[PDB]
RNA sequence: UUAACCAUUGUAGGCCUAAAAGCAGCCACCAAUAAAGAAAGCGUUCAAGCUCAACAUAAAAUCAAUUCCAUAAUUUA
């Protein structure tokens, strides 16, 4: 398989590693839609990072609500 | 009963992890591997694949499979076969933006794995979270 | 109040007893306080008790009655005292299929806090400063108005 | 139970008891348990009809019946 | 005593999500959910995509307040109980009807054509 | 808060672990879904699989009053 940093960063070696799928070259960054590279690359959205009016804010807060009960449940 | 396994397609009879476990509920082991082998031919051999086999009381097989694991692929992409003891802070490989995104596009093709989300932010978190589970740091560029 | 008639079954909502108009104490959140009966009823006032009791002597749920827990415990205790005292002849227990009373004599009781069945005998009464006390009444009814010079003695 | 028929009219006043009981009847787990049953839902006071092979016809109306009684009545009936 | 005394929106976002979808869709076909799994609901959403309808749903305990703070206040009878919400912006009666045909056991209450209370049979008759 | 119901998918995530998948250890600790704990007690050849928490919440119930030895008794200011 690929063992070159230049080829690793300039050719899609990880997109397909099957036999039917041959390593495809990387198109230019502009050749893909902006949302492809605008996806969240940072750490998981915290309660501060999350918008109070975002669904993930409540869903992760709901997950946090489960955490506190679980911590209580573990001690029982 | 839905049984989740990650057995590699290359080996259709791993033995203890599948053979007797499915047999304990009562099934034909040879039948399971043949249907699993059908998936093996379509898919690349030697790569772990999540399965959603349902063992019904009627002794029938309902084998459902999806795209190969990103977690092991990230281990392979990072050149890691056996990771660090903890992996919470131990890191042996770095994954850039582009490698992260090519695979995410491929992932958004299966019914299982909740891969029907319109935003791709759903895909990144699972692989980013998977990378955090592994001994890998997803750095922006190296 | 829904009653089921019975295979095909039919349930009809029937007329439910209505509270008499013009409560003596309007603005009362609880029915007992609405009638200024907070501390002036006793187990002897069976007429009030029957309203909150099942046809066979069972307790009605607090939610349906809507009265406060304090009176619920008081009312439940009063009914138990009346039932154990044989003061509710029309709310006697339902005999399972065809059973009949044991036919042994029934001792006359009143002000019974606990079931006579589950109360053990007191063999040793005790000396001057070791006298055993006999419980009479219930703590739930402590707040009831007393017309005696000194507060009523719970322990006899 | 060979067949279970549930009929209610949403356009007219629809009683909650029958609809809540209907959801339990039209449940994947419940349907599998009473596999013999043929689940038919009629949508247009509400009337629920349950048919047994032995000739017992059990019809339930939720207007004056709580869902608890309906579930209990069928549960005993299904056991037979 | 206090019981004897004289008589003396957390969820906020979920308004916007529900407000957006319903405002978009004039007629809502209401069918009770048969204890369906989350993955199946996504699959049914794509099944409605064949019908050009969307399964956009959220906790139904906030669905009742939706009318309290939204364009309309009179659709409460439609959203009674825990039910799948078929939200359609176009008067494609046939597409809505065949959604019922997909699952026979699952019941379709009806469709509020032009946000007007109606039954399944009424929906088809009026939609025609 | 906790009385009643329900419980999908990523991922068996990496870790010496044969294998440990929430639940041997060990990790960091996120996503999708309307709602899911990278897990809380269970189950654990290992897991499937039981529930508790997820979505829904019901509806209850700040401490007391060697052989017994007067007999008894809760309401008239
Ligand atoms: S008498 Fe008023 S609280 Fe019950």
């Amino acid at each position: 398989v690929c063992t070159d940093p230049t080829q690793l960063t300039t050719h899609a070696m990880g997109v397909n590693i099957y036999k039917e799928g041959q390593d495809v070259a990387l198109k230019a960054d502009s050749e893909y839609p902006t949302w492809l590279f605008q996806v969240n690359l940072g750490p998981p959205k915290k309660l501060e990072e999350l918008e109070p009016e975002s669904r993930e804010y409540w869903r992760l807060l709901r997950k946090q609500n489960i955490w506190r009960h679980n911590r209580l449940s573990k001690n029982k | 009963g839905v049984i989740r396994s990650i057995v590699r397609a290359g080996q259709a009879i791993p033995g203890p992890p599948l053979g007797p476990i499915l047999g304990q509920r009562g099934v034909s082991i040879n039948q399971f591997c043949k249907e699993f082998n059908e998936k093996t031919k379509d898919i690349k051999e030697g790569i772990p694949l999540p399965t959603k086999i349902f063992i019904k009381p009627d002794r029938t097989f309902e084998l459902k499979i999806g795209q190969p694991t990103v977690s092991y692929f990230l281990k392979a992409a990072a050149g890691i076969e056996k990771g660090a003891r903890h992996t919470g802070k131990e890191v042996a490989g770095l994954v850039s933006l582009k490698h992260v995104y090519e695979i995410a596009c491929v992932k958004a093709k299966d019914d299982a794995f909740a891969m029907q989300d319109v935003p791709l932010s759903s895909v990144v978190r699972s692989i980013i979270g998977s990378a955090r589970s592994l001994g890998i740091r997803v750095v922006k560029d190296l | 109040l829904r009653e089921v008639v019975k295979t095909v079954i039919e349930g009809r909502i029937t007329e439910t007893p209505k509270a008499t108009p013009d409560p003596p104490n309007p603005s009362g959140q609880c029915p007992i306080c609405r009638w200024n009966l907070k501390h002036k009823y006793t187990y002897e006032d069976v007429l009030l008790l029957s309203q909150f009791i099942r046809p066979y002597g069972g307790m009605l749920p607090r939610r349906v009655t809507g009265l406060c827990r304090e009176e619920h415990r008081k009312i439940e205790e009063c009914v138990k005292m009346a039932h154990r005292a044989g003061l509710l002849p029309n709310h006697r227990p339902q005999l399972p299929e065809g059973c009949l009373p044991k036919d042994k004599p029934k001792l006359n009781r009143y002000l019974t806090r606990w079931a006579p069945k589950s109360v053990k005998p007191i063999y040793k009464k005790g000396h001057r400063w070791n006298k055993v006390g006999m419980a009479v009444g219930s703590p739930l009814l402590k707040d009831n108005v007393c017309y005696s010079r000194r507060p009523l003695k719970m322990m006899h | 139970v060979k067949l279970v028929r549930v009929q209610f009219c949403p356009f007219e006043k629809n009683v909650e008891s029958t609809r809540t009981f209907l959801q339990t009847v039209s449940s994947e787990k419940v349907r599998a348990t009473n596999l013999n049953c043929s689940v038919i839902a009629d949508v247009r006071e509400p009337c629920v009809d349950v048919l047994f092979g032995d000739g017992y016809r059990l019809i339930m109306r939720g207007a004056h019946l709580t869902t608890q009684e309906m579930l209990s009545a069928l549960a005993s009936h299904i056991r037979d | 005593n206090p019981r004897c005394l004289p008589p003396p929106e957390s969820v906020r976002l979920l308004r916007q999500d529900i407000v957006a979808v319903f405002r978009d869709n004039r007629m809502i076909a209401v069918c009770q959910n048969v204890a369906l799994s989350a993955e199946d609901k996504l699959l049914l959403r794509h099944q409605l995509r064949k019908h050009k309808i969307f399964i956009k749903v959220f906790p139904s305990q906030v669905l009742k307040p939706f009318l309290e703070n939204s364009k309309y206040r009179n659709l409460l009878p439609l959203f009674v109980g825990h039910n799948l919400l078929l939200v359609s912006e176009e008067p494609k009666v046939k597409e809505m009807v065949r959604v019922l045909k997909s699952v026979p056991f699952l019941p379709l209450l009806g469709g509020c054509v032009d946000d007007t209370i109606l039954s399944r049979q009424g929906l088809v008759d009026y939609a025609k």
